[PDB]
RNA sequence: CGGAAGGGAUAACCGCUGAAAGCAUCUAAGCGGGAAGCCCGCCCCAAGAUGAGGCCUCCCACGGCGUCAAGCCGGUAAGGAC
RNA sequence: GGGGAGGUUUGGCACCUCGAUGUCGGCUCGUCGCAUCCUGGGGCUGAAGAAGGUCCCAAGGGUUGGGCUGUUCGCCCAUUAA
RNA sequence: CCGAGCGCGGGAACAACCGAGACCGCCAGCUAAGGCCCCCAAGUCUGGGCUAAGUGGUAAAGGAUGUGGCGCCGCGAAGACAGCCAGGAGGUUGGCUUAGAAGCAGCCAUCCUUUAAAGAGUGCGUAAUAGCUCACUGGUCGAGUGGCGCCGCGCCGAAAAUGA
């Protein structure tokens, strides 16, 4: 771990990174600190919530880092017609089945991208605000439902028979 | 089928879990949905 | 002024000249009827010799107050009875000719046909 | 954040475009600005406001003459208005520009026995048919043995009238600044003559 | 003329990161959203809220006993009651 | 086939009440319980969209007149968000 | 037992659920029921586990990767489990019926073969084929893993009419 600057506070671990500033509120329950090239991560007994928080504490810190280890990976895409998605200004404009343009604005963690309007992408650094925030895009539109129109951010349509069914 | 005392499994993608209280029921076909009521 | 009773008169030539008011068709615990409300009214009494006969429940379009509406424009209109036409299960009046004049209350509820064939209006 | 003292004046259905419309008139009258109100040194957001000037003789006493800027003490007192901090100038009718809604606050008629009728609204009784004893009453109260209380807070006889109650949504017409009269839509109780004040309504978002 | 509007938490429920268990998992640590519903927001009552709270200002010793202790006693002040 | 829940209906017990507990249904005045009719909502579909079938959460409110019904189960028309 | 003890102490309040025959006085200590967080008198006593719902405040038939402890069996450092590349075959489309029925709608039903390895085939899939598949097996890989029987506590099953 190269690029890094370790630091490990009470219940939440703080670390810099060449995109962004950032910390895991794990627990200050088992002991971790700066050394090495990596921090050694320790639990002072054998009970199962330990080890729930073991993995855990593991990667919660390991997710901490994969934001400064460039992961900023937030991907998006939306397989449909009328779908439409611009990078106006800096944020999102998009229409997807509603006649009322979707706008976006970005929080800070995250910055925007838009190719072309059917497909976008977002460059930011927290696997919170990741999921958190893109499943509310996949909120933004329910996906397939009988055939495929909507938004998966990489996800797939399953066909429920729509020339007959219902009756 | 949601909602009854007894809940359990068909195919190997029904599961169990805990969360906010009692039981809950699930499968990939989401037609499995159960809870314990 | 109407009612399930309200005992109202016709205007019109098609056939029946005196039904009485069932309903509103409208918010159905109103009951209330000005120049605009909608009776299913039971028909009383026609001309023994043509087309729509005695009995048979209509649905109509009202017109003519006995307590002048209160106009928007400042003014204040009203007949001299309480009455107006049927209009049928598929929108309109089963009718055809008018007898004397109409108010642009009834204009005010976009139904021009019946307008047109209005002789004077108030 | 807005408002202005006022009495009733008027009622009239004039003619606005081509309509007839409820108008009162509400002399708002000179209203100075007197005691300033503010959090820590008092308790809350408000100012005072004088109606209208016309005791000297027959008031006597502190008089807001000594505040900071005299302007003596009004026929009927100057009044602490929720929501509300000017400059300090005195606030009259100008302060509203035509085409606004208003809260419009009231003290109205009183009445002093007032009966379930036309307090509430019950069915009184046979005119004919049963008793003639019960003619207009309220007829039932309670349950049986089991509850068997009459209810707290329950409907019963006694006073309605003189009440203090703020109106909600009502657009400014006009205003006249030479006499000093705001021109409204159509209600305020009181007297023709009696107490009413404008807010800042609270609208949409 | 008005119900709403908005916020806060939340249910049934929709999701993120997430292990125990190299797989899973909305949950075990934490986060998002979510009802005409809960509280406020909104209109009324409201300081016997024996908590009588807060504020502008007005008036003003002993004027007479109670030598200490608490009051008492009349003309007044500012005012008030008839 | 099992077991349970709730005490609206019809029965069992006769234990307060036979040293006067005066009655169905109708008017009147409500208040509540939610195993919820309608509006909220969500998952499911043997759910194309329009509509429907099921379970769960969810009372803040709303729930018409009428003729033969005297009327216990009416019936139907006219409505209605029901 | 009460009635005849609705005399006394508990049970919150409740003649018979427990303790006790009251002759009267007592500012005398013992003591039964039950009790020590309190009103109410008495240990926030001393100690080792168990429970995470307020279980205890009181419900079931039945249902569950809620937790600790006992114990049974194998895979496995020759290397398990788990995730990966790879076959995952052929007579066989078994027989048969059947419009067709190919492991797969179904009924009758057991052979062996190229083997490290493939089941007269586990679910899915087609109109029935085709097809995803998994069991099988080798590796990659690194230290445990999956199932059964048992004893405790909690979980749900759990919706009413004044306000708790």
């Amino acid at each position: 771990p190269k690029g890094v600057s370790v630091e490990v506070a009470p219940g939440r671990v703080k670390v810099k990174g060449p995109k962004g500033e950032l910390e895991v509120p794990v627990s200050p329950e088992m002991r971790v600190v700066v050394e090495e090239g990596v921090v050694r991560v320790e639990r002072p007994s054998d009970e199962r919530r330990h080890k729930s928080l073991h993995g855990l504490t593991r990667t919660l810190i390991a997710n901490a880092v994969k934001g400064v280890s460039e992961g900023y990976s937030k991907e998006l895409l939306i397989k449909g017609i009328g779908y439409r998605a611009r990078l106006v200004g800096r944020a999102l404009e998009l229409t997807v089945g509603f006649s009322h343009p979707v706008v976006v604005e970005p929080p800070e963690g995250i910055t925007f991208e838009v190719p072309e309007p059917t497909r976008v992408r977002v460059s930011g650094i927290d696997k919170q605000k990741v999921g958190q925030v893109a499943a509310n895009i996949r909120a933004i539109r329910k996906p397939s439902a009988y055939h495929e129109k909507g938004i998966y951010y990489a996800g797939e349509p399953v066909r429920l028979k729509p020339g007959k069914a219902g009756a | 089928m949601k909602v009854r005392a007894s809940v359990k499994r068909i195919c190997d993608k029904c599961k169990v879990i805990r969360r906010h209280g009692r039981v809950y029921v699930i499968c990939e076909n989401p037609k499995h949905k159960q809870r314990q009521g | 002024m109407i009612q399930p009773q309200t005992y109202l008169e016709v205007a019109d030539n098609t056939g029946a000249r005196k039904i009485m008011c069932i309903r509103v068709l409208k918010g159905s615990n109103a009951k209330y009827a000005t120049v605009g409300d909608v009776i299913v009214a039971s028909v009383k009494e026609a001309i023994p010799r043509g087309a729509v006969k005695e009995g048979d429940v209509v649905k109509a379009v009202v017109v003519r107050t006995k307590k002048e509406i209160k106009r928007p424009d400042g003014s204040a209109i009203r007949f001299d009875d309480n009455a107006a036409v049927i209009i049928n299960n598929q929108l309109e009046p089963r009718g055809t000719r008018v007898f004397g004049p109409v108010a642009r209350e009834l204009r005010e509820k976009g139904f021009m046909k019946i307008v047109s064939l209005a002789p004077e209006v108030l | 954040m807005k408002g202005i003292l006022g009495v009733k004046v008027g009622m009239t259905r004039i003619f606005r475009d081509d309509r007839a419309v409820p108008v009162t008139v509400i002399l708002a009258g000179p209203c100075p600005v007197v005691q300033r109100r503010t959090p820590e040194k008092d308790g809350y957001t408000a100012v005072q406001l004088g109606f209208l000037p016309q005791n000297p003789k027959r008031v006597n006493r502190p008089l807001k003459g000594h505040f900071a800027k005299a302007g003596v003490e009004p026929v009927r007192i100057l009044r602490e208005i929720r929501d509300f901090n000017p400059e300090g100038d005195t606030v009259t009718v100008e302060i509203f520009k035509p085409g606004e809604r208003v809260d419009v606050t009231g003290t109205s008629k009183g009445r002093g026995f007032a009966g379930v009728m036309k307090r509430w609204n019950f069915a009184g009784g046979p005119d004919s048919h049963g008793a003639h004893k019960i003619h207009r009453h309220p007829g039932s109260i309670g349950n049986r043995k089991t509850p068997g209380r009459v209810y707290k807070g329950k409907k019963m006889a006694g006073h309605y009238g003189a009440e203090r109650v703020t109106v909600m949504n009502l657009e400014v017409v006009d205003v006249i600044p030479e006499e000093n009269l705001l021109l409204v839509k159509g209600a305020v109780p009181g007297p023709n003559g009696g107490l009413v004040i404008v807010r800042e309504t609270k609208k949409a978002a």
